RNA sequence: GGGGCCUGACUGCGAGGCCUGCAAGCCGAGCAGGGGCGAAAGCCGGGCCUAGUGAACCGGUGGUCCCGUGUGGAAGGGCCA
RNA sequence: CUGGUGUUGGCUCUUGGUCGCGCCUGCGUAGGAUAGGUGGGAGCCUGUGAACCCCCGCCUCCGGGUGGGGGGGAGGCGCCG
RNA sequence: CGGGGGGAACCUGGGGAACUGAAACAUCUCAGUACCCAGAGGAGAGGAAAGAGAAAUCGACUCCCUGAGUAGCGGCGAGCG
RNA sequence: GGGCCCUUAGCUUAGUCUGGUUAAAGCGAUCGGCUCAUAACCGAUUGGGCGCUGGUUCGAAUCCGGCAGGGCCCACCA
């Protein structure tokens, strides 16, 4: 149709419309990872700043990057999701306007994506 | 003129004409090129309800209207007849 | 505006319901042709106050409605008609289950208000039940002489 | 007039005078700081000289020992430019 | 003279700017083919019915991209190249 | 049962000038003065804190003395206070 | 001195915000046919360091900042 199966039932263990904590996302990057090989969790995150700025990842602001598997225990899944956050916020050009961590997400290689929040 | 629930009348205010760049941004300030005295008069409009047999109307300052509907209904505790809606405007309060 | 109506309109309607339209709308329509008053704390609560009155009122007459239940249901009917045969001498309705069903200790019945239907007019055992909400089941006696 | 390094077209002052109704205007040795040229004595606080200009007020920027309406901080002022 | 409001209400027609979201969109050389970036990345797909044919609608660089439906039936696809 | 009309000033409320000063003049001044109007009364007004403002503070209102030509306001002018 | 509109072959629109790609045009003269003229009347011609110094990228008219050009309006002026 659009999508299969193995993420097909992946999509009823994620809320569409909520904020998650690096405990209780660290931990469903393991039943989401259905895959017949290590699944990789991908912290992808939207960032506040210009795309064509020469002072200021890709050509549209949109910075990420892989830091865990999906078998890595749900507590060592949860010191790269600090780690990746910090550094990150450790790059953060002077004139950057606007809320640099602008959208995160966490999702593996396959199975689907949770909007978790970089601060909890 | 003047609201039949509040006595809201017109007030005099001037009319103030300033000029110039507001201190407040640019610079030097503004100067007042001319004030003149003029009055504020209420938004007030016509009502009317029928309460009782009679009609019965209010020239009642717009901001107050509703006040005139909270009357129309502690109105039907009284007793209002005798053709005279002269009396029953009177009456209210 | 909250404002409690009464002849249910479209898009917002149903008697004693509040819901709010504009100043204007009310002002000059809905109150004028009484179609609705202002949801003030003197009529709002006066609802409520005929709400209850109406709950509580109708959980009279499906609360003594009911002592009516669990007493002149199992307590069978026990009725001496004159019958005879296949076909007895006098039928039964109100007029009979009901008439002598009072003789027999005290049963208040009505009219048509049970189960009623063709007078019995046919000897041998029936059963009907009161009515309603959600009413109670009784039995009958086609007694013979 | 020509050239080689240079930036004293410095900051903090300023005895004592010229001129003068006021306020403006002009000249200024010398002391302290840190400099430039010169071997040195020395010279340099723009230009051979006399014009090239505008009190206060009100505001703009840049700073800064200051004041900051009970207190902290701000707001807005002051002082220097 | 004029806009915004108040007095100022019902009902539909069509419409903009936004953020939600759900889908699509991309056709210079060459490349099987109409490649949005960049990272994950060796497995999903299929009995939530894949290969194949017809009707049908949208877009269209007229080359195709692609959605629905009946039939159908155990096969498509990526690395590699 | 009350009101109506009058009263030399005084009093409160609703309205409210210009000459003049600024050595012109428009902001500003004269000035909330003159005057018109309604009302009160032997007085009228005000009055028991949604106050004052820096004191472990005071404690209705009104009037006189100071505070003080201070604090400030001001084409930072005249002047106002 | 306060801002807010704008900057290619002569003139004067470009393409550029959607780079790895072709810079085309009218006017302008020349050259040819021309007819027994001229708007030629067709034609053939015939050019752009894309203001400039630089960044990114294998790449820059196009995206990256550091400066000027006018034509635009806003507004203030002790």
């Amino acid at each position: 149709p659009k999508h299969g199966k193995r993420y097909r039932a992946l999509l009823e263990k994620v809320d569409p419309n909520k904020v998650y904590t690096i405990d209780e996302a660290a931990r469903l990057v393991k039943e989401l990872a259905t895959a017949k090989f290590d699944e990789t969790v991908e912290v992808h995150a939207k960032l506040g700043i210009d795309p064509r700025r020469s002072d200021q990842n890709d050509k549209t602001g949109a910075i990420h990057a892989p830091v865990g598997k999906a078998s890595f225990p749900p507590e060592k899944l949860a010191d790269n999701i600090r780690a990746f956050i910090r550094a990150l916020e450790a790059h953060k050009p002077e004139g950057a306007k606007g809320t640099f961590l602008r959208s995160v997400y966490v999702t593996t290689t396959m199975g689907p994506s949770v909007r978790i929040n970089p601060h909890s | 003129k003047v609201c039949e629930i509040s006595g809201k009348r017109p007030i005099v205010a001037n009319s103030i004409q300033r000029r110039g760049k507001a201190k407040r941004e640019g610079g030097v300030g503004k100067k007042t090129t001319g004030i003149s005295k003029r009055r504020q008069y209420p938004n007030l409009q016509k009502v009317r309800v029928r309460v009782a047999g009679q009609e019965i109307t209010f020239r009642v300052a717009a901001s107050h209207i509703p006040k005139v509907y909270e009357l129309v209904e502690r109105a039907k505790g009284l007793r209002l007849e005798g053709l005279s809606p002269k009396e029953i405007k009177k009456e209210l309060l | 505006m909250k404002v409690i109506l009464l002849e249910p309109l479209e898009n917002l309607g149903d008697v004693g319901q509040v819901v709010d339209v504009k100043p204007g709308y009310a002002r000059n329509y809905l109150l004028p042709r009484g179609l609705a008053v202002l949801a003030t704390e003197s009529n709002l609560k006066a609802l409520e106050a005929r709400i209850r009155a109406q709950a509580k009122r109708l959980a009279e007459r499906k609360a003594e409605a009911e002592r009516l239940k669990e007493i002149l249901e199992n307590l069978t009917l026990t009725i001496p008609v004159r019958a005879g045969e296949t076909k007895i001498y006098g039928s039964v309705t109100a007029k009979d289950i009901a008439e002598a069903l009072s003789r027999q200790h005290g049963v208040t019945i009505d009219p048509k208000r049970l189960a009623l239907e063709k007078p019995i007019k046919e000897l041998g055992e029936y059963v009907l039940t009161y009515k309603p909400h959600p009413e109670v089941p009784i039995q009958l006696k086609v007694s013979v002489v």
